[PDB]
Parts: C-alpha cells; structure tokens; sequence
C-alpha cells in the first residue's frame, strides 16, 4: 500500500503542475483580452465627446 | 475643430512608425536586443493584470 501510494502521489504532483501550467497560461490570455477590451470602450467614449 | 484634427492627425502618423520586434531565435543565449517600448508597457500591464 505504501508502495502504491507512492506512486499515487508521485503521479498527483505530474498533473497538478500541469494543471497549474494550463492555469497561469490560460490567465495570461485573459489578461491580454481584457486590455483589448478596455481598449475598445475607451475608444467608444473619445467617439461620443 | 483644429485642435481635434490635429491630435488625430498625431496619432495617425505614429501609427505608420514600423516597430521592429527581433526574432525568437531559441539558441542565441545573451544578445541584449533592446524590447520596443511598446512591447515593454503591453506587457507590464499585461503582467500587471495577470498577477
């Protein structure tokens, strides 16, 4: 049991960094999509005035 | 009026200004090529934001 164990938590570390990878890439998209969004209302509010 | 086209008219010509963002290549370690300004703030906000 131990052994398997082991292994188990070996192999939860594997995907969690992953996980973790996928997490951070997918936030630097959103981040570059919500400058572009704030791009586009400021843009709107200089075409009112 | 005049005022108006000519903030736009500023905007325009530094819109024609080529910014030149040098080529990823993995390899070459150390050559210190400068980041455009542009790159530089696009990306502090952007790092900003993901942080």
């Amino acid at each position: 049991v131990k052994g398997d164990y082991d292994l188990q938590m070996a192999h939860q570390t594997s995907c969690s960094s992953r996980q973790d990878l996928v997490c951070d890439h997918l936030m630097k998209q959103k981040a570059s999509f919500e400058l572009l969004q704030l791009g586009y209302e400021l843009e709107l509010r200089k075409h009112r005035d | 009026i005049q005022y108006r086209c000519e903030q736009l008219q500023e905007i325009r010509r530094a819109s024609q200004r080529e910014v030149m963002f040098s080529a990823v290549d993995p390899d070459l370690s150390s050559s210190t090529f400068l980041e455009p300004e542009v790159l530089r703030d696009v990306r502090e906000v952007c790092k900003l934001r993901f942080k």
